[PDB]
DNA sequence: TGGCGGCGGTTGGGGCTCGGCGCTCGCTCGCTCGCTGGGCG
DNA sequence: CGCCCAGCGAGCGAGCGAGCGCCGAGCCCCAACCGCCGCCA
């Protein structure tokens, strides 16, 4: 109990919570003009995951 | 001035160290805020909020504690907090006027209590030693480390903007550096660009008794045991101090070896009240010698007066005032050694390492008579050694005692008489011809000193010859 | 054209060594908690 | 006159050591053997 919280930027959303699939996923909700549309479309998850492996890259 | 290195761990998790604390507490730790003063180059985004005014009230009310025990409103203090890897801590540092080794641990304990019973009130932080100080070893072996000013930009001030948080210090040298890392930067660079003994009980003692020895003139276990037994024993009661021995011995000797003179061991302290008891006065008087003129020529020669006359001749045969006075010398100097006439080749083989060359019934030879005219004239010369590395012999006083003429020099299975003058023009000739009674007994040290010393308390003017004046 | 005999190096192993950490004995000293004594007079 | 500070003391335990003990590696000297050489037809 005495670790230290789960502290991230932005890149944590396309690397764990965008890539999992359907069946991984029910509904979810968020106000980034950006993560807007990737809410519950896979397309637009998937083209959000995209884009940032190449921004990283 | 030294100091107190107290650490003190933050809280950082309210609700496991300090679990059933009241939401007050909490609500006036997060309410108050913080502002880098307007010349500060740190980042206010990579320090904490809550946690630095935690850190605050703790420290303030450390300082209003001592202040208040100690009774000393004007003491120097030093304060910084920083964020260690897995807990928040603070370097707090206390001088040590008005508060003495044997009274910190009580002061800490009453610090302490007061700090539970106001800020936290009553609840004791649950962190592994959350309130300690400093020790000069880890456990209860150690004792407090009373540290030193160079301290504060050795260890506290390196550390940058992501180890540091704050600090609070009134001390005027660490002012500008308590949210500035470029005056912090600037001090350590001054400190190591400023940047020698050791103090210590154990080496103090050392430094005196290195010093005891030689005065006294020991140079190995039978001259300490020579002195007193029991100091001696003391000295050897463990390992540490059995090595301890060796050690001294080694490093007097080493220094021995770099005094100055030979007579500053051999001359004596204190004066003479009558030379007539001593031997040397009845040797010297017998064989028909001024006492005086010879005591004022072994002063010159010993002394290195001369410089290349620096060098005496007893002629007569063995043991005619000659063997006893040579013993006596050698036995009291240090060290000494025999030169090896039979051995041609390493003649002096005994004498590497000495103080003293002492020939006993042994001729001249061709094959070190260049390299000894050198060390005779006045001058330095590396000779080689038997079976060993050569070493070079500063302007020593040698000292020959033999029957036969030493002019005649040997040169393996011959005779020649090349170096007669050149080793007459450096030497003094004592005929002592007189032979002494069986029951003349023989020389102590102790005779050697008093007629060194009386040597001095009468002096005359010394004629550099080669045939020295009689007693007439 | 031919082989049978000893001497300086090792080189790990039993041993001394200096240190660390760990524990276990003397000293201590602001604090506490009573006991009692001119003085009220 | 039966309390008054109030002055005194006697510990008094949580500290402080400091001093030793017992590992812990870490050098250090020593002995049972290898390389090379002397010794004869």
């Amino acid at each position: 109990a005495g670790g230290g919280n789960k502290v991230v930027d932005e890149s944590y959303i396309p690397n764990y919570l965008l890539p999992k699939t359907q069946p991984e996923l029910q509904w979810a909700w968020t106000n980034m003009e950006q993560y807007l549309s990737a809410c519950l479309n896979l397309t637009e998850r998937k083209r959000l995951v995209a884009q940032h492996l190449t921004h990283v890259s | 001035p030294g100091f107190y290195e107290i650490v003190i761990k933050v809280p950082s998790d309210l609700d496991e160290h300090l679990p059933g604390i009241s939401d007050s507490f909490v609500n006036w730790v997060a309410e108050k805020e913080w502002e880098l003063p307007p010349d500060s180059d740190m980042d206010l985004n990579l320090i904490e909020q809550a946690p630095l005014t935690v850190a605050e009230k703790l420290q303030r009310d450390f300082l209003t504690e001592w202040r208040r025990v100690s009774k000393a409103p004007e003491a120097l203090f030093f304060v910084q907090f920083e964020k260690g890897e897995s807990y928040f801590h603070m370097h707090v540092l206390v001088e040590t006027t008005g508060v003495k080794s044997m009274v910190l641990g009580r002061f800490l304990s009453q610090i302490r209590e007061k700090l539970i019973q106001r800020i936290y009130r009553g609840i004791e932080p649950t962190l592994p030693n959350w309130f300690a100080v400093t020790k000069t070893r880890n456990g209860a072996g150690g004792g407090n480390k009373v540290v030193d000013e160079s301290y504060i930009p050795n260890y506290l001030l390196p550390k940058t903007q992501p180890e540091l948080q704050w600090a609070w210090t009134n001390m005027e040298q660490y002012l500008s550096a308590c949210l500035n890392l470029t005056e912090r930067k600037r001090l350590v660079a001054q400190h190591l660009t400023h940047v020698p003994v050791i103090r210590s009980k154990t080496s103090a003692r050392y430094m005196e008794l290195v010093g005891w020895l030689v005065d006294k003139g020991i140079t190995s276990e039978k001259q300490w045991i020579q002195e007193d037994q029991a100091s001696y024993i003391s000295f050897n009661a463990a390992s540490n101090s059995r090595s301890q021995i060796k050690a001294a011995l080694d490093n007097a000797g080493k220094i021995m070896s770099l005094t100055k003179t030979a007579p500053d061991y051999l001359v004596g302290q204190q004066p003479v009240e009558d030379i007539s008891s001593n031997r040397i006065y009845k040797i010297l008087e017998l064989n028909g010698y001024d006492p005086q003129y010879a005591a004022s020529v072994f002063l010159g020669w010993a002394t290195k007066k001369f410089g290349k006359r620096n060098t005496i001749w007893l002629f007569g045969p063995a043991t005619t005032g000659k063997t006893n006075i040579a013993e006596a010398i050698a036995h009291t100097v240090p060290f000494y050694g025999c030169v090896n006439w039979t051995n041609e080749n390493f003649p002096f083989n005994d004498c590497v390492d000495k103080m003293v060359i002492w020939w006993e019934e042994g001729k001249m030879t061709a094959k070190v008579v260049e390299s000894a005219k050198a060390i005779l004239g006045g001058s330095k010369v590396r000779v080689d050694q038997k079976c060993k590395s050569s070493a070079q012999i500063d302007p020593t006083p040698v000292i020959v005692t033999s029957n036969t003429n030493m002019c005649a020099v040997i040169d393996g299975n011959s005779t020649t008489f090349e170096h007669q003058q050149p080793l007459q023009d450096r030497m003094f000739k004592f005929e002592l011809t007189r032979r002494l009674d069986h029951d003349f007994g023989k020389v102590t040290k102790q005779e050697v000193k008093d007629f060194f010393r009386w040597a001095k308390d009468h002096v005359v003017e010394v004629e550099h010859e080669f045939y020295v004046k009689k007693g007439g």
